[PDB]
């Protein structure tokens, strides 16, 4: 497969409003996919979809090829394992220190023998630049190095996709670096295929292979970082540079100013 | 359609040559008989070995460790590009993989 | 006065930590100060020093030159009535419409006659662009647009200083724009002086007059925005810029590396 | 030391000037006395004035438009630069307000 996730003509409903008009987006395996949009569009609601906890009303979403709306129980829960939406909640056990937990998918999961599982996550912590806290706990954890041993312990079974979902929201620009240069590095790397979504406009397309942008129910337009940045389209380049005003209106339609100043 | 994995190793002299592929599923046979496999060896060769993940780098790092610690300086040869990128990834030094 | 406030070797500790070791730090009236620095260190504790619900153990906060910890109760009631922290709780009522919102302040705490009080609301909701939302209520709200409400009631009274605890978090780039646009707009109109904290560096440094710099307890730097962009200093330039590696390393300290991978 | 605030108004043939400051504190009697002080007027002139607030501002307009009402075309003199700076803030447009 070319595409590790392929939405074909999606469309979801909730209640009285509808949150996407059949929607098809891409997402190519081994590469970084971002997704942008204005607040309340429907991106958490789309990662949801590819992981199956809920089914689009009509389209269909094919990971590796394969229907998940259409998979069995056992069939999602099987193929949910080579997924990993990040920064949940889990992520990392509070009663076991930072070794054990990046270590502890591999000691049940995979027949891998001792030594070498050892010197792995080793490797792994090394990766993420906290092989120095291996014996402390998720307590004692900063918030940055907290959300890196959740990274850290996600790739120890190197599932096929991750899933961020607004990963650098409330952080400095040093933590927020250090999480953008480690989600490309492990990209570049082990060739995992990354969906990031994000507010964060300078800092995702510098990584980013592929990105959407979305407004009303639908894709506005998508294409690589060097395209969309060139592209020269009002409700895209206002978006894209964060402008006050534009096909989005700073200003609520209100009518006659005069007469709302000086009634009688 | 066919997307068979295996691992093999042959020592000629004071070379092992490992070929196939070096990852998870199929580097059990070659641990379990790793201080026999190594031991009258001091140079090894990844020069055709196509597919390497995490764990068997690990694997690599400890058979060079092996040899090592028998007094004979170890050669890597014939390293393919994408396992000195993993390498680079988790900043193995000199001492654990020649470069 | 020169400066609104003037905090003078001011100290603050929590329990065993130390927070804040003797700063020194000065808000000029009419322009906006910008606070800034790693998660944690103590930037909506500095904002309650400022405001009297918390007292530091050493030094003295000056608020137009009267020392906020020093004052009665009566008195700091109404001294803080010429604050207001935005984006807290309470906010907007929740039972009135957005009109009724921000004209609530005056209706009771000034006495300007009616149909100027409506005149002014009208202007006021111009100025944040809801005039047409005027009759909506906080429940049909936007996420953006009730922030913009907020705002418009806090300068209903049009108090001598605002402040703003990281507000442009979670926030597409169109609507942290106009927020800062409007922050901009309201300093350099009403000449009302800001404090805003916030890790977003390059929209804030835009609109600042002058930016302070926190680490380990103390301030790092301060200046302008083109003297702090050209500063060369590299526990400066790593936040500024947000390098992954620097006097903030990447790496937590962790010994001999060939160790913890080929022990026994 | 002293920082005490007035408002004064006098007509003058077809032009009301008003002096002082023009803002929440003392506009009150001016209100009171709207439609008497501007409807002999066809040109107010904020040519001494040395503050105006937004509620000053919002008394300007109702008297610019009460003699609006009457029939006579009226011009704005002498307004200072941060009064019109509070206008484009507000996006006052030049029926309210000329310019
Ligand atoms: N259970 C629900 N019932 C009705 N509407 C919902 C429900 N869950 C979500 N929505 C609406 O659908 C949209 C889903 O947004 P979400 O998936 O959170 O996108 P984002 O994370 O980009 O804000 C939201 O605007 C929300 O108002
Ligand atoms: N009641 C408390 N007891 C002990 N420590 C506290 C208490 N409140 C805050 N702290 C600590 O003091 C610091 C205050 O941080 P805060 O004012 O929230 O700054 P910021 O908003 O920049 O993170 C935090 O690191 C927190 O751990
Ligand atoms: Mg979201
Ligand atoms: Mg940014
Ligand atoms: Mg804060």
């Amino acid at each position: 497969v070319a595409n590790l996730v392929d939405m074909r003509d999606v469309s979801f409903t909730r209640g009285n409003r509808c949150i996407f008009d059949n929607i098809s987006l891409t997402v190519p395996r081994g590469k970084i996919t971002a997704i942008m949009g204005p607040s309340g569009i429907g991106k958490t609601t789309l990662l949801r979809l590819i992981g199956g906890q809920i089914a689009p009303d009509h389209g269909e979403i094919l990971f590796d090829g394969e229907n998940i709306p259409a998979m069995s129980r056992s069939r999602l829960y099987t193929v949910r394992k080579r997924m990993s939406m990040l920064f949940q909640s889990g992520a990392l056990f509070t009663d076991m220190n930072v070794f054990d937990n990046v270590a502890y998918p591999l000691r049940e999961h995979t027949q891998l023998p001792a030594p070498l599982l050892h010197s792995t996550v080793m490797m792994k912590l090394e990766a993420v630049g906290l092989r120095g806290a291996a014996k402390l706990m998720p307590s004692e954890l900063s918030g940055g190095m907290a959300r890196r041993a959740a990274l850290a312990r996600a790739i120890a079974l190197e599932p096929d996709l991750i899933m961020f979902d607004e990963p650098f929201v409330g952080q400095d620009p040093i933590t927020m670096g250090v999480l953008v240069k480690l989600i490309s590095e492990l990209n570049s790397a082990l060739g995992v295929t990354c969906v990031v979504v994000s507010h964060d406009v300078p800092e995702v397309l510098s990584i980013a292979d592929h990105a959407w942008i979305l407004a009303d129910k639908k894709i506005v337009a998508h294409g690589s970082a060097q395209a969309l940045q060139a592209n020269p389209d009002p409700r895209v380049r206002q978006f894209l540079d964060g402008i006050a005003d534009g096909p989005v209106p700073f200003r609520y339609p209100a009518g006659d100013y005069h007469a709302d100043l000086l009634p009688g | 359609y066919f997307q068979s994995e295996s691992l093999s190793w042959m020592q000629t002299g004071d070379t092992l040559a490992l070929s196939g592929e070096l990852d998870q599923d199929v580097l059990l046979p070659l641990w379990e008989m790793r201080e026999e496999a190594v031991k009258g060896i001091t140079c090894i060769d990844l020069s055709r070995v196509s597919r390497v993940d995490t764990g068997g780098l690990a694997l690599l790092l400890h058979l060079i460790d092996l040899a090592k610690k028998q007094g004979n300086n170890v050669t890597l040869q014939g390293v393919n590009d994408k396992v000195y990128t993993l390498a680079k990834l988790y900043n193995l030094p000199a001492d654990v993989l020649p470069r």
